[PDB]
């Protein structure tokens, strides 16, 4: 067990204790069924991995000074050209949709009919870092915690480009500026009155 | 079948059985049977004591500063009605202060609400390891830390009779506060000032009557 | 308007039929003194007839070339332009009426079906029995529903007797 | 036993012991709605129903009308909200209304077939591995589980106490509602409006000067 998500309570025993990132945390008890946990426990992994990339592209964009991440694709609405670290690319989005749609229904479909594997490894693990079983415990745990963290920093991005309609590198900023005059209380639609 | 040992509210009344004389302050008042369940009684017990505590600051807090005001010391909140100091101006605005205000009330009551749920159960610091309360302490009175002058350790029941005597008695107060503040509209230590200037004719039967 | 009609409040020849009601009416009135007995009763009943012709305009009826007010049946013509209250509305406020007598005369034959004599009380009402069931029936269309969904509503193939075929 | 009118006769079929099971029986059904045990069940979900929908309605009426008045908020009459909202919105009552018939009743029907089969929406595989969550519980109309986050139905000492709370709650919400219809038109006036008038002059501003509830007085 990873830890106590509630200090002083106890743990549900449906959740196994070596399943990686178990904090006994199932307030609503969707993992109940072994049959509905098993398809939990590969979702919760691929959405981490998509929002760690999600996240880290989204900061890499406005680091670079790019633009941001709500904003990159208004050229297609707006009509124009895309671009990619400041270099022209000449599709359009017609095209980029029917070659992402190939590509990613291709890929998934081959993940589909896997059946729930969720380390896969071999060809996905070239430097072979989780060959050894006990090392690979402990890396499952910290890819899962990275994953979550990923996860909620993403939400974080969505609720408060929301609120205050900027960037997330923006609004570090400007809370470091005024630490208590920039903050969810002073956007003006976190907290209803005032 | 409350026994006649204990003290009563109302002298030669009969008073209900579930009231024991196990709570602080337990003089069999409650003419509407409200604590008859023990289940609820048992909540009514830990929010007679928050809404006292919080009362005793909260009165503390409206007389203590007024009360400086009038002997002469100078401080920038100085003069400033207890119903004032909303609109009064500070380093940063009400509403940052508001949500600063419920991040951190709500680990600590959480806190609280999980050692009412379990006592015993939220006694361990969650980051020194090492720091503890004493497993002897129950709903509402954690001990250790919060007692760091062990006035705990002498006549307990004494104790916790006298905080409940005065927080019932702060309670009150602070409902004198918001009905002369509405009715009068003037601060509560001014309202004791024309109460003593003439006790015969200011009391709120000449007050009300003169309004309507 | 529709088919053809016209709102009686715009129609020439509805305002042309009010004049002759009330000038028939006033040459009566002619006849008599100011303030006696046939002479109140005539304004009275003038009174209510500009009050009719006022009400039928302000009601948003529809009058033909004869101009005399028309009403419209269909439903999706009625609730279109507003003519509910005509047909619509006074035949689901009928139903309710026809189902609640018939729903608490059903009850009160069943209930007697039961006593030992059940023609001496059809003859001889049971009136404590059937004030009973008159105040139970203003919930007829519940009831009525719930017997036909457990089948209890209708009488078994077998059980009604036939002429021979 | 308590009774909504003390002295009558309690109907039959309110007294079984199934009957007795049921939140807020006091006897009330004059009319004999519920003699039939099938069609008790169903007009137990119904009023369930009202009861919940009618509060959270109601609470969106006079919640934001007081402070409205308190000046904390800017909120039109409830019978000209929708008039309000309508004009800067993204869509047209028409699209707006399609749409919630659509997810209304997708999750209506869920609803539905729970009460036909108990416990039949946790089917394996029908939904994507979250029936397992959508069993309900044992009572029908409770269902719990993801629509119970705190756990408040888990302790068993407290549990008949909260349902006799949600049904009086939710039959007065449901007289509430039907006195801001009869209100507005019988005074033509917002619901909080109405009691700052009573409360002026109670004995001259109420139903019985209103000239219409009495129209022979
Ligand atoms: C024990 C709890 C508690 C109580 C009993 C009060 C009671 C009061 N506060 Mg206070 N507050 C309390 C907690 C808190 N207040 C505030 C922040 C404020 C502010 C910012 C203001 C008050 C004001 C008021 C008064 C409201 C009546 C009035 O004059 O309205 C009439 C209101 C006005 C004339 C103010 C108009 C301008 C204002 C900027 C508009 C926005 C006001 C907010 C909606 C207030 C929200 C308060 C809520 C959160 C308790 C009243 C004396 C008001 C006051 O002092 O008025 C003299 C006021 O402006 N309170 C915070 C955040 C740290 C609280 C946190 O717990
Ligand atoms: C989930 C992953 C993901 C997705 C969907 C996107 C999507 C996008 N990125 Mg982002 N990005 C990501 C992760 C992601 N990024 C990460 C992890 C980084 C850090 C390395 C970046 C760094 C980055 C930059 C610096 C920029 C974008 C930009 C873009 C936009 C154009 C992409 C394009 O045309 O590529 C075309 C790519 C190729 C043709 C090459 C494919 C990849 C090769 C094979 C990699 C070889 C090694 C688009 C909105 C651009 C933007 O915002 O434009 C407005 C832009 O300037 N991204
Ligand atoms: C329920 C407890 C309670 C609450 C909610 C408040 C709340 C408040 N007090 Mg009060 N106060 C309390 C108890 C309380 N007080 C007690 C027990 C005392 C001791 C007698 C005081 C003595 C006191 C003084 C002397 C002053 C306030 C002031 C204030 C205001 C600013 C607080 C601040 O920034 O402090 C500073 C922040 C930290 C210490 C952290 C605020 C409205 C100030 C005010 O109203 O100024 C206009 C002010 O001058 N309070
Ligand atoms: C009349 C007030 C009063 C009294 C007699 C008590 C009495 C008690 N409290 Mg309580 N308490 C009070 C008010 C009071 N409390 C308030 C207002 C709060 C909210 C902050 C608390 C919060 C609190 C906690 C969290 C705990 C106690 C505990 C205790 C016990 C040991 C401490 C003690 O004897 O303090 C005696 C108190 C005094 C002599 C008060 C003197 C005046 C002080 C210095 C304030 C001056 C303010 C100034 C005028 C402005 C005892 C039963 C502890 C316990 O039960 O341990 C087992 C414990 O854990 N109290
Ligand atoms: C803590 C209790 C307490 C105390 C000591 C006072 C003191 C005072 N109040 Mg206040 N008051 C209180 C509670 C209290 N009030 C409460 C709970 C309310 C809300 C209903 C009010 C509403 C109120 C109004 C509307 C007015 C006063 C006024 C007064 C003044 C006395 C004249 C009068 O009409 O009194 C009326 C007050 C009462 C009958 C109090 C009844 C309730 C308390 C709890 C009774 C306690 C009795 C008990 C034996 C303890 C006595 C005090 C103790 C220290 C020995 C005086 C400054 C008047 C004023 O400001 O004149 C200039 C005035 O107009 N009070
Ligand atoms: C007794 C049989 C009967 C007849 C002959 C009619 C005749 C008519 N109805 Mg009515 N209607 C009836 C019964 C009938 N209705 C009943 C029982 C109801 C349900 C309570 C309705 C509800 C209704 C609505 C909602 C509408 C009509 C309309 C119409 C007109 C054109 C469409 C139509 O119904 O075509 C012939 C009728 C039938 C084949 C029988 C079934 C008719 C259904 C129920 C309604 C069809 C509406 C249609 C799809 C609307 C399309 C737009 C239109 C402008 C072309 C026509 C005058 C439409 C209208 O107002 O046109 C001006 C209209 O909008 N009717
Ligand atoms: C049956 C329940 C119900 C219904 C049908 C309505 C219907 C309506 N409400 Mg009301 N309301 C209700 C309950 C309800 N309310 C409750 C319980 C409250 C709290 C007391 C409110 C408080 C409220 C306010 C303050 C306002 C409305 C408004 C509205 C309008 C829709 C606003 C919109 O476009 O939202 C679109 C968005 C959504 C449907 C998604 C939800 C978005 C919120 C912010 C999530 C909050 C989450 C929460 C913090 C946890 C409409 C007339 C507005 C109005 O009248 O405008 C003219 C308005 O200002 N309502
Ligand atoms: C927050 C989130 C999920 C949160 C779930 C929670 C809290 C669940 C909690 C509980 O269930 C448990 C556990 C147990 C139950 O008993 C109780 C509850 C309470 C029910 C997922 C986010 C998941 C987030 C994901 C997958 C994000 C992916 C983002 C991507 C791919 C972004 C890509 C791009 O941003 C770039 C890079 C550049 C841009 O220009 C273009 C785009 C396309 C926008
Ligand atoms: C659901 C309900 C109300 C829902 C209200 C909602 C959603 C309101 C929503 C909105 O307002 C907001 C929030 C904001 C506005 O801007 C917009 C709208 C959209 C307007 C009321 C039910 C209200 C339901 C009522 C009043 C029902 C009463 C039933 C009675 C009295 C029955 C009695 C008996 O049947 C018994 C029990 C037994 C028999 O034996 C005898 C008799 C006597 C027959
Ligand atoms: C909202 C989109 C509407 C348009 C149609 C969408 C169709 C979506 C089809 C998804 C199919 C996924 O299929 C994949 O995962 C399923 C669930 O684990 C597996 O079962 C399949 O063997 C696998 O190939
Ligand atoms: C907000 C939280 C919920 C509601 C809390 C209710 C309890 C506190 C009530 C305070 O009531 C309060 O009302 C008025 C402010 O609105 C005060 O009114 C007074 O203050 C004004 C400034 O605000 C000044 O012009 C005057 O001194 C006077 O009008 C009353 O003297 C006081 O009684």
């Amino acid at each position: 067990k990873a830890g106590n998500w509630l200090p002083g309570s106890d743990a549900p025993a449906w959740l196994p204790d070596d399943l990686p990132g178990n904090y006994g945390f199932d307030p609503l008890s969707l993992g109940k069924e072994p049959a509905s946990l098993k398809r939990f426990t590969e979702s919760e992994v691929i959405h981490g991995r998509w929002a760690m990339l999600g996240v880290a592209g989204s900061l890499a964009v406005e680091l670079l000074g790019y633009g941001n991440w709500y904003d990159a694709p208004l050229w297609a609405v707006n009509g124009g050209k895309a671009t990619w670290f400041g270099i022209e690319v000449p599709f359009d989005l017609n095209a980029l949709l029917a070659f992402e749609f190939v590509a990613m229904a291709a890929a998934e479909g081959q993940r589909g009919d896997a059946g729930g594997v969720v380390y896969p490894g071999g060809a996905f693990d070239p430097l072979g870092f989780a060959k050894d079983s006990s090392k690979s415990g402990e890396l499952k745990l910290k890819e899962i915690k990275n994953g979550r963290l990923a996860m909620v920093a993403f939400l974080g991005f969505v609720a408060q480009h929301a609120a205050t309609g900027k960037g997330p590198i923006a609004a570090l900023g400007e809370h470091l500026a005024n630490p208590w005059g920039a903050n969810f209380a002073t956007n003006g639609i976190s907290v209803p009155f005032f | 079948k409350r026994d006649a040992a204990l003290p009563s509210w109302m002298p030669g009344a009969d008073l209900p059985g579930y009231l024991n004389g196990t709570l602080p302050g337990d003089f069999g008042f409650d003419p509407l049977y409200l604590g008859q369940d023990p289940v609820k009684l048992k909540w009514y017990a830990q929010a007679e004591l928050m809404n006292a505590r919080f009362a005793m600051l909260a009165v503390a807090g409206i007389l203590v500063p007024e009360l400086l005001s009038n002997i002469g010391f100078s401080w920038p909140g100085a003069g400033v009605a207890w119903y004032d100091a909303g609109k009064f101006e500070y380093f940063a605005p009400a509403s940052s202060l508001f949500g600063v205000q419920m991040l951190l009330f709500a680990w600590v009551e959480i806190r609280r609400y999980q050692d009412f749920v379990k006592p015993g159960s939220a006694n361990q610091d969650p980051i020194f390891t090492n720091n503890k309360l004493p497993d002897g302490n129950e709903p509402g009175y954690p001990g250790g830390i919060f007692d760091p002058f062990g006035w705990s350790k002498g006549d307990i029941k004494s104790l916790k009779l006298k905080e409940i005597k005065n927080g019932r008695l702060a309670m009150l107060a602070f409902a004198g506060f918001i009905g002369q503040a509405y009715t009068t509209g003037t601060t509560p230590l001014k309202n004791l000032s024309t109460h003593l200037a003439d006790p015969w004719s200011t009391t709120v039967w000449q007050n009300d009557l003169a309004r309507l | 308007d529709i088919a053809g009609l016209t709102p009686c409040s715009e129609s020439k020849a509805y305002a042309k039929l009010e004049k002759k009601e009330l000038k028939t009416l006033e040459k009566r009135l002619k006849q008599y003194e100011a303030d006696s007995a046939p002479a109140v009763a005539l304004k009275a009943t003038m009174e209510r007839t500009k009050a009719r012709f006022a009400n039928y305009a302000k009601a948003g009826l529809l009058c033909g070339n004869d101009g005399l007010p028309h009403l419209i049946a269909d439903p999706g013509l009625a609730l279109k332009y507003g003519h509910a209250g005509e047909v619509f509305i006074p035949t689901f406020g009928f139903l309710y009426v026809a189902g609640y007598i018939g729903y608490v005369g059903r009850q009160y034959l069943i209930a007697v079906k039961g006593e030992a004599k059940p023609t001496d009380k059809e003859i001889i009402i049971d009136v404590p029995l059937a004030t009973k069931l008159a105040w139970q029936g203003a919930g007829w269309p519940l009831a009525a529903v719930q017997e036909l969904q457990r089948g209890t509503l209708l009488e078994k193939e077998e059980n009604i007797t036939v002429s021979p075929r | 036993r308590q009774s909504w009118l003390p002295g009558s006769q309690i109907p039959a079929h309110l007294d079984t012991p199934a009957a007795q099971a049921l939140a807020g029986n006091f006897g009330f059904d004059p009319l004999g709605l519920g003699k039939d045990p099938v069609a008790l069940r169903w007009y137990q979900q119904a009023e369930l129903i009202h009861c919940r929908t009618a509060m959270a309605g109601v609470a969106g009426i006079l919640i934001p009308g007081l402070l409205t008045k308190a000046g904390a908020l800017n909120v039109p009459e409830w019978y000209d909200a929708g008039k309000v909202a309508i004009e800067n919105s993204f869509a047209p009552w028409g699209s707006l209304l399609a749409v919630q018939l659509f997810l209304c009743g997708f999750v209506e029907a869920k609803r539905w077939q729970d009460i036909r089969k108990p416990g039949s929406q946790g089917e394996p595989g029908s939904f994507l591995g979250f029936e397992a969550s959508l069993k309900g519980t044992s009572e029908l109309g409770y269902p719990g589980g993801p629509f119970d986050p705190l756990g408040l139905s888990k302790e068993a000492d407290k549990w008949a106490d909260w349902k006799l709370k949600e049904v009086k709650n939710g039959r007065l919400a449901m007289l509430a509602f039907l006195g801001f219809v009869a209100q507005k038109y019988a005074t033509g006036a917002g619901p909080v409006d109405n009691l700052a008038a009573h409360l002026k002059d109670p004995w001259h501003v109420n139903y019985a000067t209103n000239g219409v509830s009495l129209p022979f007085l």
